[PDB]
RNA sequence: GGAUUUUUGGAGCAGGGAGAUGGAAUAGGAGCUUGCUCCGUCCACUCCACGCAUCGACCUGGUAUUGCAGUACCUCCAGGAACGGUGC
């Protein structure tokens, strides 16, 4: 799962109408970050649950991992990332880290997208030499701290756990 | 918590900042009606702030009764003062400075430089109550009494005229009834004036004049304020007469005075009030109302294009000789013909001379480098900016193409014989690896 | 340095509180083992605790807020305007002063 | 001067809602560009639940609030 | 850095996620709480997040409030007279504020709308009768916190604190 | 000459509005044909009539005369008219 | 002249023909002047019935309506324009 | 000769118009136009048991104003 | 270019009865202030036909769902009605 805008959250209260579940969704969501919408609907396909969209990656994931099983409507509803970009997203230490355990299969594109999950970084460079490795540099060293500290330990194609530390000198 | 000392040094800064800028602003000048009326009400403003820091002050006695018995010993001390320091003795690292200790109510209480606003002074001045007929004292407010001398009276017989020669007089005849809903109308529209004069005399004692009134209301009108030789007196309100004072006396006790009618004593104080405020107003404002009249009168009869006015508030080439060139030069020269330059903010150039220059004539450098696209030759005779993107572009591939980028192209083997660029191979070399 | 500020404030506060030129609250806290070179009369932070005794003599005088309460201050746009005119009458007095003392200079 | 798109509401069964709170069931046959209608077998319930067929009414568009086809035509 | 009307002119006034009429105030640290007016009600929300604010209070006149946003505070105590300025105020997203005694919402029964509220990570959250003042204090609020007011817990919170 | 009002009801068209009528009405569903002259044949619409029992209905026709209001689609803000 | 072009893109509370309101940035406007409320907000009268109860104006969310002549009456200029 | 120009020859002239719904609106229209279109500017209109509401800008129909009144000082000749 | 679909308009009107029930700090006229009596504008409770029926949220419990979606309003019982407005 990726960085998105839309920050689900499923399991709060049936009992609860919808209008008073966005209302509260965005009262708990404008002390994450900035709601911008929210995609709420009452029938069963998504009865329960409602995913609300932050103006910032940053802003949902800070929600998720803030409020995960947060009590909300009478039992703890669980928030995480949004599979996708929402509709409303979609109509919108060091510089450099080295990833090992990298897949020799990794896609390039998906990569790139996990790289620039923090703010959009330099590059990514997969080693074509000594396979499964990567040396990727950041436009941001605050973005490369918090992407290297989720990257520690980082799930992509789950064969393998691809880490990523700080480059030596 | 010395109320002693810090209240009366913040009233002493305060009121000092407050008397300066006051002193200043009536020592200075201010050059248009609109600034006058403005200051006038800022300076008395300025005198409600020191009012109110006087008014804090002058009440605070109620822990110096008590503390001139714990300030007044000359036996303590050092022992108190070790005891502030240590708690005085706290981390005042912030090292910084910052004025805002004495400084502040100078732009508290002072002026400013466009238009005389303080810190709390911008929006105070007589924007939301001046008329525009008034002029911030000029004019006055006076056509709605006029409308609604019309909806009461229901005669074309009444103009302007008519209105003032009734409104002027301070106890003159009525031409309209003190016992109908005309009294009301009359307080209403002594209301306005009294809008108008308390708009503008903020410099007056208003507390001690609105009381005064109040008191003359309550004494020398009720105390025969009109003598005469029956005849000894009448009512202003009451519409009776008294044999002499003392049969006024008695009569003013009687029962049909007190609440026999509906316009004795009591029903009809607040009536025979709003009369005097509006008659009292008048002949007050007797050089205001004369300088109204006097507009009035000029506004009706002069004429409607300085009326509505004031109410409102061959081109050849020059030579070198200073004369125009002849007109076949200037057909030779092509003059006459108008080029665009839209980068340089929709300018128009005279002569294909001009035009061609003015591609390194100053306006367009400037329109270009506001664009972010470098006054080169490549651009000269583009005028449509859209056209200098779209072009800047694709010379930017063009000498990005011929350049030489070692970083991109400069192809290098690892150790494990495969290739990458000496971004990267310089990259993982110092990353540790190769 | 707000803590200086607050401190030199304690020292006219202590001086508003002297009896004498020498017998006050200042004297034995001058050499009681802590830091006080603010009563040196060269620096120029003398010139601040000097300026807080004036200012703790004009508040704590009789009208200053002692025992009474003062209201043609407090209530009163005729001493406004009054001591607002003087104030820039005293300062057309110096003007003159200043541009007779610029001629003599000349 | 234009018509209206009626012919596809032609020959259908419609339920309209006329002013005053009339509500009206009847077949469209052909109208005329100003939508003035002539409804063939018009019943036009009052207010209570009597109702009355009166065949052939030319109604007024002033009047008509409204109209709904109870068919797919 | 003073909170003027230019970080109120500049700011977004929209229909945001709740169909409420919403003022914001993004990136503010505006520790000066006053002279919303000019806000021309067009708006019934009022969001102030990333705001310095050390109390609560300094509000104009506005008659058609919906919510308060006040989320990501740092609130020491409360003012009281909120009430002649939100007469129907009904949302108050006040968590992460550092309210702690039972106190620090004794202006809240003159909320006649209220509602809704959340004050999560204060230290005056996790004190045991803490919802029994709550929902006592506040009559009117149904639901606070994520969780509705009950009848028992109501019966619960009028017998304690007497 | 032709209204930019009556073109964004027409660029609304086909879709769903929700109108209201002279009585009241609130019809809230698909408006699927429409007129300059303001007669919409509509379909698929909750019409309440302000009652607050809406009924689900098809191929109804609203005119315009009647016509208090009409909300149509927001994703029309892009519409040629304001731009 | 065609007046309401130089205040449109801005906010406005327009009135209803049965004494309601419309508040909304004007985005275009006809011949007839029928008007286009984008983010429109109605509000509009409750009847009260009773002097012991109070008088509340609710407004719901209209978004884009498009208020025909027959709405459109007067309307004062309340809001920056968005 | 239709009152149109009878009432588009005025601007910012102090008027008092009665619009059909029950109100009136006076002050310095700013524009008529040939079929009643007059704008308000600065107005101050009384409604139907309401308040003296103020209008920096508002735009008074043509068939929902019931009548108007003109300035005293006006020659009806020569404005219509 | 005011005769059925947008601005020379079909708008405006007033809130069901009654009882030795109450109120008009500051506003009623008469019996030529106060004391008392009458009458033409509401509300609060109580009586009748709680104005009724309909429905849309809504307050309380109990009750099911764990459900990846660009939205009139969505589980169900029951109420007491705090609301919107329709037919008389």
């Amino acid at each position: 799962i990726r960085p998105n805008h839309t920050i689900y959250i499923n399991n709060m209260n049936d009992k609860i109408k919808k209008e008073e579940l966005k209302r509260s969704l965005y009262a708990l969501f404008s002390q994450f970050g900035h709601v911008v919408d929210i995609v709420a609907l009452k029938t069963m396909k998504m009865r329960g649950q409602a995913f609300v969209i932050f103006k910032e990656l940053g802003s949902s994931t800070n929600a998720l991992r803030q409020l995960q099983g947060f009590p909300f409507y009478g039992k703890p509803m669980r928030i995480q990332y949004a599979k996708t970009d929402s509709d409303i997203i979609s109509k919108m230490p060091n510089y450099i880290l080295f990833l090992n355990n990298l897949p020799e299969e990794t896609n390039e594109m998906m990569l790139s997208m996990l790289f620039n999950q923090f703010p959009g970084f330099k590059e990514v460079r997969l080693v074509p030499g000594r396979h499964d490795i990567a040396f990727v540099e950041f436009e941001n060293d605050g973005q490369a701290g918090a992407a290297r500290d989720a990257l520690q330990g980082f799930k992509i194609t789950p064969s393998h756990a691809m880490k990523i530390t700080y480059a030596k000198k | 918590m010395e109320t002693i000392l810090e209240q009366q040094r913040r009233y002493h800064e305060e009121k000092e900042r407050l008397m300066d800028v006051m002193a200043k602003e009536m020592l200075t000048k201010k050059s248009t009606l609109r600034d006058q009326i403005n200051s006038d009400h800022r300076t008395r403003a300025m005198q409600d702030r020191y009012m109110e820091v006087s008014g804090n002050l002058r009440d605070l006695y109620d822990d110096k009764d008590g503390l001139r018995k714990e300030e007044l010993n000359a036996i303590s001390g050092p022992n108190e003062f070790a005891e502030f320091y240590n708690r005085l003795k706290q981390i005042k690292e912030f090292h910084r400075k910052h004025p805002n200790e004495i400084c502040v109510p100078m732009s508290v209480e002072f002026e400013e430089l466009l238009k005389a606003r303080e810190n709390p002074s911008e929006e105070a001045q007589n924007l939301v109550e001046f008329t525009d007929e008034e002029g911030y004292g000029r004019y006055l407010d006076l056509h709605d009494c006029y409308l609604k001398y019309i909806n009461l009276k229901a005669s074309e017989k009444l103009d302007y005229i008519t209105y003032l020669s009734i409104f002027d007089q301070l106890f003159d005849i009525p031409k309209e009834r003190k016992n109908a809903e005309y009294k009301r109308y009359l307080e209403m529209l002594l209301e306005y004036l009294q809008d108008y004069t308390d708009r503008v005399k903020p410099l007056q004692d208003q507390n001690e004049l609105f009381g005064k009134i109040q008191a003359e209301f309550e004494k020398k009108w009720e105390n025969g304020t009109f003598p005469g030789w029956e005849e000894r007196a009448q009512r202003l309100f009451s519409t009776k007469g008294k044999s002499l004072e003392s049969l006024d006396t008695s009569l003013f006790a009687k029962n049909p005075k007190s609440k026999g009618t509906k316009r004795d004593t009591e029903r009809n104080k607040d009536i025979a009030f709003l009369e005097a405020q509006i008659y009292e107003y008048v002949e007050i404002l007797g050089e205001q109302r004369h300088l109204t009249h006097e507009n009035v009168q000029r506004k009706q009869a002069r004429t409607g294009e300085e009326r509505e006015e004031e109410e409102e508030e061959k081109n050849l080439p020059l030579g070198w000789d200073g004369k125009p060139i002849p007109y076949w030069l200037y057909k030779l020269h092509g003059l006459n013909i108008n080029y665009n330059c839209e980068i340089c903010g929709n300018y128009t150039y005279r002569g294909p001379k001009a035009f061609q220059r003015h591609f390194a004539e100053w306006r367009h450098a400037h329109g270009m480098r506001c664009l972010g696209i470098p006054n080169t030759a490549h651009f000269a005779n583009v005028t449509q900016i859209e056209d200098a993107v779209s072009l800047w572009a694709k010379l930017k591939l063009q000498k990005a193409s011929e350049r030489w980028q070692p970083d991109t192209e400069e192809e290098y083997e690892d150790s494990s014989g495969n290739v990458v660029n000496k971004k990267t191979y310089e990259d993982l070399k110092r990353q540790g690896l190769l | 340095s707000a803590f200086d500020l607050d401190v030199v404030k304690l020292t006219a506060q202590f001086v508003a509180r002297n009896g004498r030129q020498f017998l006050t609250q200042l004297m034995q806290k001058e050499q009681r083992n802590y830091q006080f070179d603010f009563l040196r009369p060269q620096h120029s932070l003398f010139n601040y605790f000097t300026k807080l005794v004036e200012q703790y003599t004009k508040i704590l005088i009789p009208p200053k807020g002692l025992f009474s309460k003062l209201k043609k201050e407090a209530e009163n746009p005729r001493e406004v305007l009054d001591q607002v005119c003087y104030r820039v009458e005293w300062a057309k007095f110096q003007e003159r002063e200043r541009k007779k003392e610029e001629e003599e200079k000349e | 001067a234009h018509p209206p798109e009626l012919k596809k509401f032609m020959d259908k069964k419609l339920s309209l809602k006329l002013n005053g709170g009339r509500h009206v069931q009847g077949i469209l046959r052909g109208f005329d560009p100003f939508m003035n209608l002539v409804i063939d077998e018009c019943v036009e319930m009052a207010t209570s639940g009597q109702q009355n067929n009166i065949g052939m009414v030319v109604i007024r568009g002033n009047s008509i609030i409204m109209l709904e086809a109870l068919e797919r035509v | 850095v003073k909170l003027t009307a230019e970080l109120i002119e500049q700011a977004a006034q929209y229909t945001n996620a709740v169909r409420d009429r919403e003022l914001d105030l993004r990136g503010y640290k505006i520790p000066v709480i006053e002279n919303l007016g000019a806000t021309l009600d067009q708006f019934d929300a009022i969001d102030f997040s990333d705001n310095e604010i050390r109390k609560l209070d300094g509000f104009p006149l506005l008659r058609r409030l919906k919510t308060l946003l006040v989320n990501n505070n740092r609130i020491c105590r409360i003012g009281e007279g909120l009430d002649q300025a939100l007469p129907c105020l009904t949302e108050l997203i006040l968590t992460n504020n550092s309210l702690v005694e039972l106190g620090d919402l004794d202006p809240l029964a003159s909320l006649k709308s209220l509602t809704y509220l959340s004050i999560l990570r204060n230290p005056v959250t996790n004190k045991k009768h803490y919802r029994l003042y709550v929902i006592y204090k506040v009559p009117q609020v149904r639901v606070l916190d994520f969780q509705k007011v009950k009848l028992k817990e109501r019966q619960e919170a009028e017998k304690m604190f007497k | 000459s032709i209204g930019v009002p009556i073109k964004v009801l027409h660029e609304a068209e086909g879709h769903i509005v929700t109108c209201e009528t002279n009585t009241g009405e609130v019809y809230r569903g698909k408006l699927i044909e429409a007129e300059d002259n303001m007669n919409c044949q509509m379909s698929n619409i909750t019409v309440t009539y302000r009652d607050g029992r809406v009924a689900q209905l098809e191929q109804v026709y609203i005119r315009g005369s009647k016509i208090r209001f009409l909300i149509l689609p927001d994703m029309l803000k892009n519409a040629p008219m304001l731009k | 002249s065609s007046k309401m072009l130089q205040h449109i893109d801005y906010r406005m509370r327009c009135i209803l023909q049965d004494g309601r309101i419309f508040i909304g940035t004007f985005k275009a406007f006809d011949k007839h002047m029928n008007l286009i409320l984008c983010d429109c907000d109605e509000f509009r009268k409750i009847k009260p019935k009773n002097s012991k109860q109070a008088e509340r104006e609710e407004k719901r969310v209209l978004g884009l309506v498009l208020l025909r002549g027959e709405n459109l009456v007067s309307m004062t200029v309340e809001g920056p324009p968005p | 000769m239709k009152l149109v120009r009878f009432l588009m020859k005025l601007s910012h002239e102090t008027v008092t118009i009665e619009l059909k719904n029950g109100t009136q609106v006076h002050g310095t229209i700013t524009g008529v136009d040939v079929s009643m279109n007059t704008h308000l500017k600065a107005v101050k209109m009384t409604l139907k048991n309401r308040e003296p509401v103020q209008l920096e800008t508002l735009s008074i129909r043509g068939n929902n104003i019931r009548y108007f009144i003109l300035p005293d000082s006006l020659p009806l000749d020569t404005l219509l």
